[PDB]
């Protein structure tokens, strides 16, 4: 979970880590409806996680031009609360080419950081350039590049902050109303709005619903959205879900898949996705449209009797069973 | 079979989740006939219950402890953990369980496990020498041997994915939803699963792909692999490595998600173009894996490896629920009790046929209510005219009486007030106000046998029964008339077309008797019990009409001394006569 | 009672109001977690200042 520049440097400062003095509402620039003003030799700084622990990178040429200086970077491997000593660290910043009193001074910071990792459950903190003023030995980290892992917050009460948006854009109505659905249940409710497509995913399941979106981008379609539901989620916000996707415009298909289902009664989940889609055609949207059902798991039967009724409602569904390859609805859907 | 066989037996660690696991573990026990899995659970929220557990039709009390240490005590059997505890206690628990030298094999389902936690337990899994499966895994199957976890769905997928025997396939998948699927194309093109394993959908799970197949690999049964996995970490990597690494005798089929590099080194092509080099079985969409299953068991036919042996069982099928019987008239349940005055089963109740609510909104009352919920017919409005005013007159008579006062006492102990009024409400019988059915029968009885002859039915009273029901009062008398019976009776004399031969029989003795003793005069009781008869109300409710008023006092009562902050009564010794054996000496036994 | 409360009378009914919003929250973690008739009984006197001690 990447995390803003001013929580960051908060936890860095937590940790005494060189911050310059900023101001969250001299340089400016945006979180647009937050922007930040902060005070304006170059070092790279970064630790990154690993199965065994981290693995601390260092480089004495920071800035622009580390790219190139690739073979300047000294790494070590922090294993798992193994953490190095200082004078490990010094070693470390000496073989990167840091001399006596600043060696000692990278290290310093370097276990700050280490201890800034440990203590903060990051994934990643990358700091480019870690900027010092000779003059006085004043140090500043001037980029800060944190990840943090969210699902930890319990654990910190002092996280006062939400992570950054996973596409580059900030979310929409739709996608924040699925979200604020989604925390409130105990089950799994996800939704991504893909700009454009013809087809529509309404999938069960992280796994199945990737699968989907593969078959339809490899069948040469386009995909309307992104939506996942598992843990076997509360009709109403299966029926908020199904709702969101058949409010998307100039959709051809719908792919109501999945896999077998462990324990989502299908039965109940799917009682939510006929209300929604109920609720959707007569306010006039799945005009049209041809569903596309292809469905296990427990209460299958049940489920799929209720989908295939919505056929005397005169919808133009199309319901398979387990025989039915999972992601071969899609081939169905692409020669319609 | 690879982690979980005919020896493996768990403790679950966990609450709800836990049972509905334990619950599915129990199907599953059923259909391939062995005993039990799951031995304990430990939950110190439930510590000393214990759930029912149906193996079939057969219930199996499983006991909670606090901890796993008595647990482990009591069931030294145990090997296998699996947690169901949510993230702020899970790894503590996975901790507890690895640490614990019987358990070899801990599970996880937990979703939003913290890394560094994960981290911490693969390394402590690892120095242990034992398994770790998660987090975030829906469980182990083994077909025909051990299920560990939800995974498999079902009952009826069990059967369709032939769970019950061992098949040449093994199943590897980071999502739980498509081992599921992967299990089913593994029975419909190939010749069914010999285990699969859901590692986790987590960035370090305890022990990933490689760990596995290299027990696949040992696994004589195991043929091939169905590894499913995605975009994201080197884990598909390190098995396309161990794949080309040696000559392996088991064949892998690999499907990778996330493709979707059309749309915005972990990648997807990098992962299917590392294994199908490696030499694995790696289909273009995952509809292709069902044609990749059919290829490598065609092979595994042809290569004499699988043998064309029909499923030989007559398989065992889950007993169905009581109600289900029946609903198809299979089967006799006679009723513990038959009840014919209201029926609740419906969106509201309806008393003697008649919805409540429609009974508020066409204007009857309480005591049309009363009428039918006792008579199980709606009162007329001069029936209802009476029962009100019967309810009204008698609804209390002040502290001093037993009913009351024994509300009193209980509200001043301390006792809540339907408990309280219990106490009260025990006082009503053949001294305080519940003789209003003897004086019904007696009087109508005095009506019939003794017409003119009420000396006569004095006497009889007196040799057969004792005091007349509905005769005498403590307070009231001759000189101190009970404005209670004069109001009554006057109302039913003057205000109604009844015509009452029981209350003017009783108000005849009432002459005579009060000529004997000046208290002996006819009684509330009596009172109502003769109007009631005469009005020709079922003989069993008479004395509902005491009990249910004198309810409206009692409650009453009760409050107030609530509202008073009364406290306990203990009674004045200077009220008491202790006539009690003088004071001895006990003797020697 | 809800209906009868809100339809036939002009009463407001804080306690009712908020139990019926709490319901909205409850059944959408389980179904059966609707606002019983002790619920809506105890909200109504409570609306119309009855003693605490009575509501039972
Ligand atoms: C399965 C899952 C829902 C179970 O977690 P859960 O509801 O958090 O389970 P717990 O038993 O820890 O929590 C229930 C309550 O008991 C409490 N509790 C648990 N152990 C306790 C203990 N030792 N002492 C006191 N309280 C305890 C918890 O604090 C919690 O109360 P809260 O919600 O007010 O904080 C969860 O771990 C999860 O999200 N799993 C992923 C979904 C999944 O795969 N589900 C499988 C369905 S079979
Ligand atoms: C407890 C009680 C029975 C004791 O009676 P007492 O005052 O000591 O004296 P008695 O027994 O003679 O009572 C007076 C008369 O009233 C009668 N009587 C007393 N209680 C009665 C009752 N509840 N109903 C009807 N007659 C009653 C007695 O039988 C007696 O009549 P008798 O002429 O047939 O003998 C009463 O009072």
């Amino acid at each position: 979970a990447k995390i803003l520049e001013g929580p960051a440097m908060k936890l860095f400062n937590k940790w005494g880590i060189p911050v310059p003095n900023y101001v969250v509402i001299l340089v400016v620039k945006a979180h647009i409806g937050q922007v930040i003003i902060a005070e304006m030799a170059e070092f790279y700084v970064s630790i990154i996680g690993n199965k065994d622990g981290a693995e601390l990178l260092i480089s004495k040429h920071g800035g622009v031009d580390i790219e190139d200086n690739w073979d300047s970077v000294r790494r070590i491997q922090i294993e798992l609360d193994e953490n190095p000593t200082i004078e490990q660290l010094t070693e470390l910043a000496k073989d990167a080419g840091f001399e006596g009193e600043i060696a000692e001074r990278v290290g310093k910071i370097c276990s700050r950081l280490i201890l800034c990792f440990d203590n903060e459950d990051a994934q990643s903190i990358e700091i480019n350039p870690l900027v010092i003023r000779k003059s006085d030995m004043r140090f500043a980290a001037l980029d800060a590049v944190m990840n943090v892992d969210y699902d930890a917050r319990f654990r910190h009460a002092d996280w006062d902050f939400k992570p950054v948006s996973e596409i580059g854009r900030p979310f929409t109505e739709a996608e924040q109303q699925i979200m604020e659905i989604d925390s409130r249940i105990k089950g799994s409710v996800k939704f991504v709005e893909v700009p454009g497509g013809e087809i529509a995913l309404l999938t069960a399941g992280g796994g199945a619903s990737v699968f989907y979106a593969d078959a339809v981008v490899a069948r040469g379609g386009t995909i309307a959205n992104y939506a996942e539901y598992s843990g076997d989620p509360a009709d109403w916000a299966v029926e908020a879900l199904t709702e969101t996707i058949c409010r998307l415009p100039n959709i051809k298909h719908i792919i109501v898949g999945g896999a077998i289902a462990n324990f989502t009664d299908v039965k109940a989940t799917f009682s939510g996705i006929i209300n929604g889609f109920r609720e959707s055609k007569s306010k006039g949207y799945l005009e049209g449209v041809k569903i596309w059902v292809r469905r296990g798991g427990p209460n299958e039967a049940q489920g799929l009797a209720a989908i295939k009724q919505l056929q005397e409602e005169g919808f133009d569904i199309h319901v398979y069973d387990r025989s039915m390859p999972m992601t071969d609805i899609v081939d169905l859907a692409m020669k319609s | 079979s690879i982690l979980a066989n005919k020896d493996t037996r768990a403790v679950i660690i966990g609450g709800v989740a836990g049972v509905n696991a334990a619950k599915r573990m129990a199907q599953f026990d059923f259909l391939v006939n062995r005993p039990l899995t799951v031995q304990a659970f430990v939950y110190p929220p439930e510590a000393g219950q214990q759930k029912e557990i149906f193996r079939g039709g057969e219930l199996k009390n499983v006991t909670v402890y606090d901890s796993l240490a008595p647990a482990l005590e009591e069931h030294p059997d145990i090997n296998t953990a699996l947690i169901y505890l949510g993230a702020s206690r899970a790894a503590q628990a996975a901790k507890e369980a690895l640490e614990s030298p019987n358990i070899q094999l801990v599970s996880m389902i937990t979703e939003g496990v913290p890394e560094k936690d994960a981290k911490r337990l693969k390394k402590l899994a690892q120095k242990l020498g034992k398994m770790l499966n998660g987090p975030s895994s829906i469980g182990i199957m083994s077909a025909g041997e051990c299920r560990l976890g939800v995974i498999g769905g079902e009952f009826k997928n069990l059967k369709l994915c032939n769970l019950y025997r061992q098949g040449s396939f093994g199943v590897l998948t980071k999502s739980g939803g498509l081992s599921n699927e992967a299990m089913w194309l593994c029975a419909q093109n190939g010749d069914g699963i010999t285990s699969a394993v859901a590692i986790g959908g987590d960035a370090y799970p305890g022990t990933d792909f490689v760990t596995y197949l290299e027990m696949f690999e040992k696994d004589p049964a195991t043929k091939a692999v169905v590894m499913i996995g995605e975009v994201g970490g080197n884990l598909e990597e390190e098995a396309a490595e161990w794949l080309a690494a040696e000559p392996r005798r088991i064949k892998l089929i690999a499907a990778i998600g996330g493709t979707c590099q059309e749309v915005l080194a972990g990648s997807a092509r990098s992962k299917m173009n590392a294994l199908r080099d490696a030499g694995a079985y790696v289909p273009d969409t995952f509809g292709g894996l069902s044609k990749e299953i059919k290829k490598v068991y065609e092979e595994l036919i042809a290569a004499g490896e699988i043998s064309t042996e029909i499923d030989e069982a007559v398989l065992p099928e889950l007993p169905p629920r009581v109600q289900e019987v029946m609903k198809q008239g299979e089967v006799i349940v006679e009723p513990l009790i038959r009840t014919t005055i209201s029926d609740d089963r419906g969106e509201e109740p309806r008393y003697a046929g008649y919805a409540a609510s429609e009974l508020c909104s066409k204007g009857y009352g309480i005591e049309d209510v009363i009428g039918l919920l006792w008579n199980k017919k709606l009162p007329t409005r001069e029936e209802s005219e009476i029962i009100k005013r019967i309810v009204m007159i008698s609804a209390d008579h002040g502290p001093a009486v037993s009913g009351a006062f024994g509300s009193i006492l209980a509200a001043c102990a301390g006792i809540d007030m339907p408990q309280a009024v219990s106490a009260g409400m025990t006082m009503i019988g053949p001294r305080f106000g519940g003789a209003v059915t003897n004086a019904g029968k007696y009087f109508k009885m005095a009506v019939e046998d003794y017409p003119n002859d009420i000396p006569g039915f004095l006497s009889w009273m007196k040799k057969n029964v004792g005091p007349v029901p509905g005769i005498g009062h403590r307070v009231k008398s001759v000189k101190n008339p009970d404005q209670r019976v004069k109001y009554l009776v006057s109302y039913i004399k003057n205000e109604t077309s009844l015509h009452t031969p029981c209350l003017d029989y009783a108000l005849e003795v009432e002459k005579v008797t009060t000529a004997k003793k000046g208290n002996l005069i006819l009684n509330v009781d009596g009172t109502i019990g003769c109007i009631l008869m005469d009005l020709d109300f079922p003989v069993h409710s008479l004395n509902g009409f005491f009990v249910l008023a004198r309810t409206i006092g009692m409650i009453g009562h009760w409050i107030d001394q609530n509202n008073q902050n009364s406290r306990l009564i203990r009674l004045y010794d200077y009220l008491i006569n202790y006539a009690v054996k003088p004071e001895q000496e006990v003797p020697e036994k």
